[PDB]
């Protein structure tokens, strides 16, 4: 059975710790230049990047880079136009049969909730991305599979997707495989759960309040029940 | 039906009470309440706890056994060739 | 007269929760009914809101929930609240049942029977809500639960196909799940009112098991503030579960949409069901398995009939208490076994746990009661 | 005692409809309440079935109804029954109100007020069902009824946009219509039970307007068989309407799907609404129009206050009777005007009919009552 | 305003009269060869013709005549196949913009409920089909409109669609314009309301029953109420 | 509350009844019932009917007037050219 991922010290794992938005910005470049060849992200749109790592104008600029189908026009025909904020990240394949045809029968999953749809979360993915190696003695792989101990079965269709200097970050960070993996993983965390930071923000407040209300109402209860708690009885028959 | 006018028949019982504003809400905690809780734990310990201890032993045993069952047996390859 | 007593609606309210005579000495175990009602109300409200964004169609159900959690303002927390409220609802339900088993309150026959009805209804409701997201676990849960009626010997398969509305699970079945999940909670509400009507004709039992008519106090102000305290505590727990650790009870396999061609290797229902699942797993025969599954709950209806003790409560009955806690551990064991693969150690342990559950309810408790009677010389 | 009287649930049933004392002399006009209840039950059943095939989405609503009427086995007659039952429901409702206006039963204040509440609820429900098919008339009906709140001076437009869930009528509004249409009937049911609870504290008024406690008969068997006869008659009429002449009340413009860019030249709501529409059409001012629209129904609440007569019923009061029938003809006139284009003859006639409606309720009847009193010398 | 259609004596208008299925069979040929060039019938499929005027085999034969898009295939591409019973009558245009482009801005409506969506029903349509003529003096028509008094406005985009011998019926009936119109109208009646015949069938039964139940229950009522209806009172004070 | 034991106080009233199986359900229709219905119609005719007659006149008038209003006036073209 599959190998259990170890726990990495992620800076957002504290009870009130927020995500590192720099790592999100770099992870998103990783997902543009590499991982959006095979994979779809059907539930994210450019308008979602605004106020997270981009202004509205710059997100429009990202959008503009992509052609999108639209129509019908006044003649009843379809056409192509540049993108807008309200368009969803584009799909790599038109249908899953075409996706299988382009990957030797295997279907790459959608990464919009991959971090919440796998045991271990971002610990697993990192483990999977860094974890390829040569197989043991006695093991063999059929046509077009790789070996990876952190996959269930240890045979996986996906070739090692990243290596050192497979891209360059615009902030000058050195692009070693490990750095790339950590950053794309942070970005998938954000893609799976946007409410993260605001949720922790809101916890502080309303937990303080609900904690405060316990002793107060307990005092009120004790006040009303003191009458019975100190009551004294006696029995006085005429005998 | 059931109403505070005619619940039961009682004779010769006297009661005494203070008002809440005359007395304290948490009068004696560490000198009376704590020992009382301690005896209250004592009086029930051996009627509840050992069953759960047995559950814990069973759980750990069954886990260990299942995990042993997944490891390769050397005699399955060494014995005959 | 005061207006409190001037009028039928007002006088019913007064007899219910202002001048009702309650025992002075009942403990925290009696707070869980009001918490149950609170939970029902919470569920109905959060459900009416969710309803206005969900899509009962197999080609958009999943994505409608995605829409709710990503684009609707604070929709994520409304989702979180609904899902965690169900869990709290069952926690309170189990504790509520257990009280009555321990303290002998099943001797209020009408209240007990209406309670059993309510348990059944709530379980149906919870399950029919669990399949609406149309994830990978939801689909196969639906499949199993609707194949259950194939065990009926003469008419079963036809019943299955008449509930499906077709040759297989499909779009016509999801709308049925959604209509039923919409309507059941309100039937639950009405039956809850009947339940309390039956209760108030006798009044509450208490920990000692002896008649409390010499020391009744009014419901207001004492138990009003006590139940308000209980509610505050429940809200603290619910908030911490909703905001600080939302993924504690969550299942990853339901974040993969449904695939009619593949069942995943490791199958596991929602936690409040595991134990039944274990029971269902323990019988090597189809019909017998289903029969055991349903008897496991229906057996509560004959506990009043097997009662031999002169005393009502277990407070003064130690052998009884020992058996009670052993029964609770058997149920924990079934819950644990339900989580594990169907492999040999767990198979054998589950079979023992099941036989001991029925054994204990049907044989051991009656006999210990007789021994106890003999030790007190009556 | 007999079991009839052994138990609270049974004894409430007995006090309701077995040993209840009813007047001996009440007429057919008292059958229409039971028919109302029957209609509510019919509507709930046929609705629960339809619900399992309908689609609350603007891109498939229309076609889901097409699917129901063409492919579902006998779905066409279930549709027919639902639609015609609504019409019967309002027929009975109007006759039920009119009785009480004629025979002075508004002096049972609680029953009367709960009746007004029920009228309002039923109208809301009926309208929110009428927009679900998403035909060409449904769409513009929705539009008008949701723009009504723009008349509130300070907060109105924001209310409109908060009910729409967007910049305009659209997909988010249809699911709201459907959730509300699902939940309201059950609130109606509960309030009906309260209505009857209030009634049974006093008992039924009768045609003569004098106290009937010297000649009470039991409800069973007399009124049981009488109401069963009434139900048989209602079913005969309903079947003939459903099977022999289904298109009598039908509207062709709702067999064209919705087009947000074109309102059709001739606009006409469902018949039980025409009269309000006419009233709304008669005031050349927005706010005043809406105010009149709502006052037209809310005015029933002050009829008990304007009552001057020594006698309760109109049975012995001829001038009164003459005015009553004149009022009924004014309402017929408003219904007829509602059907006609907004052109000059009908504009003028509608304005006169409206002024005469309010005039008659607020002025003429009180004064005729005083004249009558003087003629009998008290 | 529009001219009011007269009432024609249609053989199905009696309370218990059924439709003439021969006229349906001919009307359907009219709708194939002529009227399905412009118009869609989105809510009818070939399986619906079975047991009305065709066997299952012959309806399959009708189906087979038409190509229909299907897929994706195993490569991820669409293809064309012959029709089946469960396919819907084919559309003439891909979208309504294309329909307008092909009819000089006007949009032909769907005829699946045209008979229930117009005042006068099949009286109107017949009137419209037979009713074209030359305009009055003083009247003029803009580019591409015809005159027809039974249209609201009297100007209509649709040119006269039928004439004598515009098709030939397979049963040898002479194809005069009037005959063609009457038959297509019968067919539209059937397309708008399939439950017609069975509905009338069912009325006979359950109306007989509900009519029978009235006097019986009335007798039962009278029986129970005779006690009060013949009661006699007297007043006897000691005086 | 309201119950057949204590509704009101009455003295010196005698009643007589037959059983349903002793008597006829529709004893005399054409010799008694028909004339009674006739007088019952007579006693209410003039309190109900004339209002509806007036409604009918108003309806027909308004229809006729509206339909006249839609016909072309010859003086609209003949008068000045
Ligand atoms: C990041 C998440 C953060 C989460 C933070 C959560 C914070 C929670 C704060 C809660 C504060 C509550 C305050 C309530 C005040 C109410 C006052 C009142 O009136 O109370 C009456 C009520 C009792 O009612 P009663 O009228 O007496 O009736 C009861 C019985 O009938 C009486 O019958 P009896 O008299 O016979 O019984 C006597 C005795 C009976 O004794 C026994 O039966 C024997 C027990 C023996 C135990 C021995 C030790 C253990 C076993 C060892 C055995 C040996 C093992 C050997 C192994 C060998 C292996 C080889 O029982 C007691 O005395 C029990 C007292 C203690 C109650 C503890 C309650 C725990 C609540 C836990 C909540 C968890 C959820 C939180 C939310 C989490 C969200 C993620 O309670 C009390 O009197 C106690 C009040 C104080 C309770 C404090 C609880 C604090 C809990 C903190 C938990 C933090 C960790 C959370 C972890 C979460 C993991 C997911
Ligand atoms: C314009 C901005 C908003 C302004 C809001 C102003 C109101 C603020 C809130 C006021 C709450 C009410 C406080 C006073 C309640 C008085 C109740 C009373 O007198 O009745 C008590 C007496 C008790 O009964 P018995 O026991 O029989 O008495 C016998 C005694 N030996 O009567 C009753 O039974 C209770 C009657 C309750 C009446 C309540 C009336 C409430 C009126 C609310 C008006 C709100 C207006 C809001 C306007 C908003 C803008 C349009
Ligand atoms: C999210 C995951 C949720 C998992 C499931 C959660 C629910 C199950 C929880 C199981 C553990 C519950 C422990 C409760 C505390 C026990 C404390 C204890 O032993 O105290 C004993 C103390 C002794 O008091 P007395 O005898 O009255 O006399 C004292 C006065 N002189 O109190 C009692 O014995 C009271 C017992 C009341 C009933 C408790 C029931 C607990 C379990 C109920 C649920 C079990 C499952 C369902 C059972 C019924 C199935 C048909
Ligand atoms: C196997 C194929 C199906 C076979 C079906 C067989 C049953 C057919 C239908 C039978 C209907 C019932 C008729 C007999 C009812 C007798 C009721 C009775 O005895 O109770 C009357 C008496 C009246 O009360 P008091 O007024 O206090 O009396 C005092 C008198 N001085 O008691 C009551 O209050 C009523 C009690 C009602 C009990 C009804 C029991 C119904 C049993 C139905 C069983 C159906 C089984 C179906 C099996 C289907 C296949 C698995
Ligand atoms: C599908 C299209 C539906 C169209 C709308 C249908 C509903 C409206 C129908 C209007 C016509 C109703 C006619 C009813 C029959 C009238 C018979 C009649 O005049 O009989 C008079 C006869 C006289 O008897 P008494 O005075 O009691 O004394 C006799 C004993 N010695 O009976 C009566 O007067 C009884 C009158 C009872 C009330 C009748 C109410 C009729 C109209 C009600 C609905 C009107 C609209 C709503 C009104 C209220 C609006 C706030
Ligand atoms: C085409 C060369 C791909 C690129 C570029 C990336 N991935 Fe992919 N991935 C691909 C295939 C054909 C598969 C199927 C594997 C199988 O055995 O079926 C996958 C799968 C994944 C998974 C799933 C892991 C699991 O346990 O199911 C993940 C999490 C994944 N891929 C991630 C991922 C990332 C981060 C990439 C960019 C760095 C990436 N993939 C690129 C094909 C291709
Ligand atoms: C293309 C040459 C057409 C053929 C062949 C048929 N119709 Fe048609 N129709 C066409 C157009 C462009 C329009 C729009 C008219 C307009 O003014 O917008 C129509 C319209 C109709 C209507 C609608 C009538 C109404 O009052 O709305 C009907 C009922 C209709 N057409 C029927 C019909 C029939 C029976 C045909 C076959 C004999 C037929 N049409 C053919 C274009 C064309
Ligand atoms: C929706 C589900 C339920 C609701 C809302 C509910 C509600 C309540 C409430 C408010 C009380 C008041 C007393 C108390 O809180 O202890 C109560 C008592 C009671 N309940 Fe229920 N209950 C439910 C389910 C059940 C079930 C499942 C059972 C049994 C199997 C049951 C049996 C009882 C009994 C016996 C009592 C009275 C016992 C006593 O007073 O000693 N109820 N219930
Ligand atoms: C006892 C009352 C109720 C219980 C126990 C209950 C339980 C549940 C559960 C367990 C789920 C699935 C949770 C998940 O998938 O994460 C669910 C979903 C849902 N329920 Fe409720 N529910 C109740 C009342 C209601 C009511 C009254 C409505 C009214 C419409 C409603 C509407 C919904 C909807 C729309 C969903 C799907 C949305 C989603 O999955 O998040 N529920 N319910
Ligand atoms: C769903 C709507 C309603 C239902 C189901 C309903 C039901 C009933 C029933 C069953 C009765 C028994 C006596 C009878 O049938 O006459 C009744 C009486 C009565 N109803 Fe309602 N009703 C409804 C609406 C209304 C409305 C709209 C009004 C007034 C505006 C009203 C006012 C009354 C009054 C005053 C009585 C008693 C009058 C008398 O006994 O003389 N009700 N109702
Ligand atoms: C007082 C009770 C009710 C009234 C007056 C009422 C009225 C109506 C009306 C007038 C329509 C439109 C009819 C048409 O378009 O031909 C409708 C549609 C509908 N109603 Fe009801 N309804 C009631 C109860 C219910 C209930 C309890 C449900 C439960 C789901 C329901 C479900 C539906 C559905 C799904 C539709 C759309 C299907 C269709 O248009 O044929 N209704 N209702
Ligand atoms: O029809 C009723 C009536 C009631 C009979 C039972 C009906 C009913 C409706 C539905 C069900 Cl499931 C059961 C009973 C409701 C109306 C009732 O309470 C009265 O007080 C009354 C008084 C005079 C004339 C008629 C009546
Ligand atoms: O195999 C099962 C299975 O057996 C059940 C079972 C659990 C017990 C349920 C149950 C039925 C009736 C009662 Cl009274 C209680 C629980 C029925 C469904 C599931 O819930 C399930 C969910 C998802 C995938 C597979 C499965
Ligand atoms: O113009 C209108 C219109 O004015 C109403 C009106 C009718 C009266 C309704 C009404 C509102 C409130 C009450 Cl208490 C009663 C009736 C509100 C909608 C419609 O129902 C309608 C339907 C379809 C197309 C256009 C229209």
């Amino acid at each position: 059975v599959a190998l259990h991922p170890p726990s990495y010290p992620w800076s957002h794992s504290g009870f009130l710790s927020s995500l590192d938005h720099t790592s999100i910005r770099r992870g998103f470049q990783v997902y543009k230049q590499v991982c959006s060849s095979c994979h779809s992200m059907n539930f994210v749109a450019y308008r979602h990047l605004v106020g997270v790592c981009y202004t509205e104008d710059e997100a429009k600029a990202l959008a503009a880079e992509v052609e999108v189908q639209d129509g019908p026009n006044e003649n009843g025909e379809m056409f192509m136009r540049p993108g807008k904020l309200f368009d969803y990240f584009p799909k790599p394949y038109p249908n899953s049969e075409a996706a299988r045809a382009a990957n030797n029968g295997a279907l790459p999953p959608d990464l919009s909730y991959i971090a919440r749809a796998r045991h271990g979360g971002e610990d697993y993915i990192f483990s999977l991305l860094t974890g390829y190696c040569e197989p043991p003695t006695g093991v063999s792989l059929r046509e077009g599979l790789y070996f990876n101990p952190y996959f269930p079965g240890q045979a996986i269709a996906m070739a090692p997707p990243i290596y050192t200097d497979v891209l360059e970050f615009d902030d000058g960070t050195p692009a070693t495989m490990s750095q790339i993996a950590k950053d794309v993983c942070t970005f998938l965390r954000w893609a799976s759960e946007p409410e993260h930071d605001h949720r922790k923000r809101m916890a502080l407040k309303m937990l303080t309040m609900m904690a405060l209300l316990i002793p107060l109402t307990y005092i009120m209860k004790r006040h009303k029940w003191s009458v019975l708690k100190s009551r004294k009885l006696a029995y006085r028959p005429p005998k | 039906g059931r109403e505070f006018g005619n619940l039961t028949r009682i004779r010769h019982v006297i009661s005494y009470s203070l008002s809440p504003l005359e007395q304290r809400a948490l009068p004696h905690v560490l000198s009376k309440g704590v020992p009382n809780m301690l005896r209250r734990v004592r009086e029930s310990f051996f009627r509840v706890v050992p069953q759960f201890v047995v559950f814990y032993l069973l759980y750990t045993w069954g886990t260990e056994e299942f995990e042993k069952s997944k490891r390769k047996n050397p005699a399955a390859y060494e014995n005959d060739k | 007269t005061p207006m409190r007593k001037s009028n039928p609606i007002m006088k019913m309210i007064n007899h219910s929760l202002i001048d009702l005579p309650t025992p002075s000495n009942i403990s925290m175990w009696w707070n869980f009914g009001s918490l149950l009602a609170f939970c029902l109300i919470l569920q109905i409200i959060t459900g009416l809101f969710l309803a206005m964004h969900y899509s009962p169609d197999t080609s958009s159900a999943f994505s409608s929930i995605a829409h709710i959690t990503r684009d609707v303002n604070h929709g994520w927390i409304i989702r979180y609240l609904h899902a965690n409220g169900a869990s709290m609802f069952f926690i309170c339900l189990f504790l509520h049942v257990g009280r009555g088993l321990y303290y002998g309150s099943f001797l209020l026959l009408k209240t007990w029977n209406t309670g059993i009805m309510l348990l059944f209804l709530t379980m149906a409701t919870a399950f029919m809500g669990y399949v609406l997201p149309w994830g990978q676990m939801s689909f196969w849960g639906a499949t199993v639960i609707t194949n259950l009626l194939s065990a009926i010997p003469y008419i079963g398969t036809d019943l299955v196909q008449w509930i499906w509305g077709g040759y297989s699970i499909g779009n016509p079945t999801l709308s049925r799940f959604f209509t039923l999940h919409f309507i059941l909670p309100f039937i639950i509400t009405a039956l809850t009112m009947v339940h309390l009507l039956f209760l108030h004709e006798t009044g509450s039992n208490n920990p000692c098991g002896i008649s409390s008519d010499s020391d009744k106090i009014p419901f207001h102000p004492y138990y009003t503030i006590k139940d308000i305290l209980g509610l505050v505590l429940l809200l603290f727990i619910l908030t911490t579960l909703t905001l600080l650790s939302p993924n504690l009870l969550n299942d990853p396999d339901n974040y993969i949409p449904a695939d009619p061609l593949n069942t995943p290797p490791h199958i596991k229902p929602e936690w409040y069901f595991l134990f039944a699942y274990a029971i269902l797993r323990s019988v090597p025969n189809k019909l017998g398995g289903v029969l055991a599954l349903f008897l496991s709950i229906l057996i509560l209806s004959i506990i009043p009939t097997l009662h031999n003790s002169k005393q009502q409560s277990m407070m003064f009955r130690p052998l009884s208490q020992f058996l009670f806690w052993f029964l609770i551990t058997t149920l924990l064991t079934l819950t644990w076994i339900g989580s594990q693969p169907v492999s040999q150690p767990f198979i054998f342990i589950g079979q023992l746990a099941s036989t001991m559950y029925f054994t204990t309810v049907l044989i051991l408790m009656p006999l210990t009661s007789l021994i106890e009677n003999n030790l007190l010389k009556w």
